[PDB]
């Protein structure tokens, strides 16, 4: 007798019908924006798809419910304004969803993703689903923290500009002892290389309990700094199963006087943010590990893009992040890798097709998230390095340094001035690029350590075919 | 010891001509270029003794190494570095700042080892040269 | 020169040369297992590809390094022992690696993830990889805490057995305030539904702050609880930006009395485990929404299969756990879910080719975990539910609670009814599957709640191609 | 009010027949049979009183029947429930535990709201037969 | 004692002619109407039971009158209330709540007194029908 | 905020007058601030009370009166009908009447007001202080005793409103604040700083209730002016009106 009969009468329709397809919405400068690559299941109309991702993301669900009545239902709910067929691909579309600023909890990553990325994924009628690209409004950047130092204070804090970091992943990955450890450490960081660091996987183990790393380690960089006259550091991993077992690891990284210390992004968001603040409380430099990343973002048809976890990352205020090398062992295409590293760097993003940027975004301020290239690289390609990355980037090499038969220190070096001719170069405005061979040639007639690096690892290379490659090229 | 402080202290010191080059790229980086000097390479000193104000407009980098030598000339013995800062909203920041002088012999850095506690320890570098008084270092 | 000449001098070499690649390896019951479905590039070896994942994820690194001379290298280095094609699918292969038990740090998934999945999805050489399976040994296992709750402990906290539990989650997603999210709560709970919850993204937002969501939802908790003579309960949502933040909010539902949390694994890893430990700690049911988990476990060729996920949070600690509804709007292949339901449940694990497990494995007595069936779901699927998920399991009707023109309490009374009617059915030895229709239109006679919920969804259906099968089929 | 505690109390009162049907299951479950009755449903009394010892190796639900039923003869009025009891290693619990007798009218329970710290409140449930002696109650 | 919750319970029981009007108003301001009733007048009872689903878009007053007084009929021992819900983004709540039904006496509270630490008491505040069953209320 | 609009300016010798009329807070820059601890709405359903306007009382004489005292006008004043009693903005803790003696009293008067009326009753009891500390000693004895509501001055200044409006949000404590010595700076036209502008702040702050005046009574009022403060507190969006002053 009380049972309704209008658009709230019991019973299931299309979502395109429940109000979550609206090709005449006009985007508010604080709406939430996201950019979703859709393959819906062969019969599935992609309108109705678009709509079925943006209700399930927002306040919908596969039937009709009075109680939106006694909300402000027109507003909360997500709308799928605009689909466009992806250029050369005749099974999926980008479908653009706006977001109303209330559906968020202010500066929680957590709650940002079990909207955006909560169930949408796991849906029968869509065979595919990929998280592009985000717009983050202005209003809703302000609520949170950004890079805990940033670009410019990091370069500061070190006194080290215009040229970009070297660091160096200690090999073995695991295996090595405490004593040991902190031998490798001093030896890269006298040679030449601003940073060392742990593994990703360097935790605590039967191997190498964590304490004694970090004891010797802080005595192999000071005896750096003072063998150099260089502010040295090594990245302690404080990654850990607990945030007390987290925050026992990073207090006494802050304790001993390091500069900096590590986390693996298998951590997780909230982790993330945690350890962001103490970075921020503690002037300490917080360097974020990718790992797991390439689970959900190496496909073109399914996951989430790298370019929206660096914007999630900066939002949550790590200073560091592996972005990608371009000529290494990882994959990475160029033109999709100078987006990630404008994402994290550039006060402002423009769009950008080829780029994958498809939102203009503001960047409210916020610090700079400085780039790493890590994973298969060499002096030797310096040139395209530079080219590529640019100056704001941390140059890791891990086998690239200690694989020198003439000792670390060596390793370093070759690294070191291989870094440092290349860019003296760049300012002297010569096509470095293409001199770039005969650059570090002319260089290595006064350096035995980079002559040999040189010849070690010549033909040395990664080419292979991209996953995650443009659709505007 | 040679201190690597600097963006190019890897590599041979700069010549008058290299230097040359880089105040054109500071040129073009719409920079601001100061000189700088200290006979205390503690790499934690931040503020090494300014030499002048900083030149803004710079348009001829002969203007700008006329004053390096005048540097030069006026400490010898002192380490003297070229900064270029930038103004840019996201930057408001150095950029880049190389050595241009080295004194003639550098003793290096003694490292202090203050037992704390458990193992801990609480370190201190401090130059061999700043052990004695400014006017007779180097 | 004091360089080196045998296997340590510098240089680069392959993969399946550097100690990877083992076909004669022993299997010891201390090794960590994985099978890891791989698509190698192009124009490489299979067995060089699964050598390079078995490098990549342990202590390898893409050039020799003599430092490995400094440690029992041979022991750290993981093996790829077995690999095989895919059975229709050329393109790919099973590789099977046991790590070091050395090589963990104990009760970490933050560490164990680290190396498992750290940078091996990234990789050039390799065009896909899935790691689909993993076999975690008894010592490893007894590292870990395991379910702070368990299926027996909580069934014996609710006082509720031999047959599934119900739940709901309130309607819409966002929106509602927390005075109507409490009479959504009062009402359902009261009409039969052993469980309401907060959706993954209701955390606390400008529309509806936490604290008032708390404290109107105990008090609608207790109503229920006076009003039926039953145990009841409502998941509080304490998934936040910060850790300290979650505490708060899990000390508050503790404060308040609830006797279940929930959180979302969007969180992560360490997030989870410290949670997990309070839980145990405070005589807490901790729900755990798998809010993201698709974002790499809907395709078949690369990512992780959502068991691993199983073992990896059993292992945790959570109590509950998203595990599908075959019948739901989301992704479900009913054999590859049985598996599901088994990692979750089971003591011991057999191996099974249908169900995707590639490992036996002993639990070591860690609890059980409550699978969730969530999506999409209605009275009338009731003996597909009974037949595919379950006795132990939590029926969660949202939508098709919420969406019962008679009102809330009527729609959760007809979940109820049919689910006691159809579990009483198979109790009495009948045939339910196959009488399932009757088993509900007979019960249906005396209550019109039933009656009115079957008509309203009798002909809703997700039929849908899965995208996640088993290669044995 | 009707005490929804027990696996098919939404169902109506079960028959004998029905009884013996799910006495059927619980021995080809291999489970040990128990009787258990009170009247005071607290939803947390988890001791009621028990009836005799557990039924062991059940092969006849008749004997079950019998006994379900001379409790019910000796405790007209209480509420009776029957446990099916599994002693599998990861198990050794309770796996089905449903009501075979009610008293004849339920009041219900009332609800105490003891005002705590701000807004918090520490709620009681009691049965309204709870507030009378055992041999007083429905 | 009378209880004054409700925007109107210092005034006289309102005629069916003064609930008339507030209906317009109600309807006036596009508000949802809905009818509550409880036997426990707690103030602290924020979910009071539902007469059937809201009455949403509510046009002739006599439709709402029509179900008061079904509920009247049905719940004569038991206090009955008009809900106006607003969904106004900043408002998305109650309006305006009335008295429309009492019963014919209200007992009234009993306050208890719990002496805690020092000169601190924990209160609560309990109805005396709410000492009984609820169908045995007023 | 404040120090940059008003730190220095109006001190300034070229200029003879000046007052702070208006500002407008950009939508950015409001994120960063909590808002009221409770808010309007969800006051009204912890108290249960919609459609109609709140009564309260401040117990009078100012001053003067005991702990004993003060809780008997206040269970007569809250069994008499109104809403709220409270304490005035210059009882605090005194030679007279220390401050817990009355928080016990009252939050008795209180109890017995609930239970004689069926209507959830409270007493704004004021923890205004000279420390922080002291504050919080005086906030979390209110939020023991079950207070639903505490009372601050304007006085406390604005760091100690805002560490109580956070306070309170976290404690679901009702936050009122008395304008104590706003007429200083907001009364004349010439110089000083309209009133408007304080609501936005406050509202920004955090704070549950503020005088925000009544038209006809024995306090400055313009109706047009006043309406104008009333929107800027209960309004989701403000509109330029000059005959208002926003």
């Amino acid at each position: 007798t009380r049972i309704k009969n209008s658009r709230y009468e019991s019973g299931v329709i299309p979502y395109a019908k429940m109000g979550y397809w609206n090709p005449d919405y006009q985007v508010k400068d604080t709406d939430v924006l996201a950019l979703f690559r859709v393959t819906p299941q062969p019969g599935v109309d992609p309108i109705e798809a678009a709509a079925a991702v943006a209700g399930e993301s927002s306040t919908a669900t596969w039937t009709v419910v009075w109680t939106d009545l006694l909300t402000a239902a027109d507003l909360y709910r997500a709308k799928a304004y605009k689909v466009d067929q992806v250029p050369n691909n005749p099974e999926q579309y980008f479908a653009y969803i706006a977001y109303e600023l209330d559906l968020f909890e202010e500066g929680s990553i957590a709650n940002l993703t079990a909207s955006i990325i909560g169930n949408v994924f796991g849906f029968k009628a869509v065979k595919a689903l990929r998280l592009e690209d985000m717009r983050l409004p202005l209003a809703y950047l302000k609520t949170f923290q950004g890079p805990a130092t940033g670009v410019i204070l990091e370069r500061e804090r070190l006194d080290k500009f215009g040229r970009p970091l070297l660091g160096c992943t200690t090999k073995p990955k695991l295996g090595l002892s405490g004593k040991n450890y902190g031998r490798v450490v001093y030896e890269a960081l006298k040679g030449g290389l601003d940073f060392v660091k742990d593994d990703e996987n360097i935790n605590s183990q039967p191997f190498m309990r964590w304490r004694e790393r970090y004891l010797f380690t802080m005595e192999a960089v000071n005896k750096a700094s003072a063998a150099t006259g260089e502010v040295k550091g090594h990245y302690l991993n404080v990654t850990a199963a607990t945030m007390e077992e987290m925050y026992a690891r990073a207090n006494f990284a802050k304790e001993l006087g390091s500069v900096i210390i590590m986390i693996d992004l298998v951590i997780g968001y909230t982790a993330i943010q945690t350890m962001a603040k103490w970075a921020r409380d503690n002037d300490m430099i917080l360097h974020l590990h990718r790992a797991g990343n390439s689970t959900y973002s190496r496909q073109k048809n399914h996951g989430m893009n790298f370019r929206v976890i660096c914007k999630w990352m900066r939002m949550a205020g790590v200073d560091h992040i592996h972005a990608g090398t371009v000529v290494g062992k990882l994959e990475g295409d160029p033109i999709i890798t100078r987006g990630f590293y404008k994402t994290l760097l550039l006060p402002k993003l423009e769009r950008n097709l080829q780029e994958g940027l498809f939102f203009d975004m503001e960047w409210a301020s916020l610090r700079k998230v400085m780039p790493v290239a890590s994973g298969g690289i060499h002096a030797g390609q310096m040139h395209q390095l530079i080219h590529y990355l640019g100056e704001d980037v941390v140059l890791q090499f891990g086998g690239g340094t200690i694989g020198h038969p003439d000792g670390i220190q060596a390793g370093a070096t070759a690294n070191r001035v291989a870094l440092e001719a290349m860019i003296l170069a760049r300012n002297e405005n010569r096509d470095y690029l293409t001199e770039g061979p005969e650059i570090l040639r002319e260089a290595a007639k006064t350096c035995g350590a980079l002559r040999t690096a040189l010849d070690l690892w010549k033909d040395i290379t990664f080419n292979y075919t991209s996953t995650d490659t443009s659709d505007f090229v | 010891m040679r201190i690597t402080q600097g963006t190019f202290s890897f590599l041979p010191d700069l010549t008058d001509e290299q230097i040359k080059k880089q105040i054109d790229y500071m040129i073009s980086k719409k920079l601001a270029i100061g000189i700088e000097y200290t006979n205390d390479i503690h790499p934690r000193n931040a503020y090494w003794e300014i030499w002048g104000l900083p030149l803004f407009d710079v348009t001829d980098p002969a203007a700008v190494l006329f004053e390096i030598n005048a540097c030069r000339k006026a400490r010898s013995n002192f380490y003297i570095k070229v900064v270029g800062f930038s103004s840019v909203r996201g930057i408001e920041s150095t950029i880049i700042s190389f050595i241009v002088n080295r004194p003639k012999h550098e003793p290096g850095f003694n490292l202090m080892r203050q037992e704390d506690k458990s193992r801990s320890i609480k370190y201190t570098i401090h130059s061999y040269e700043s052990y004695k008084p400014e006017d007779e270092r180097y």
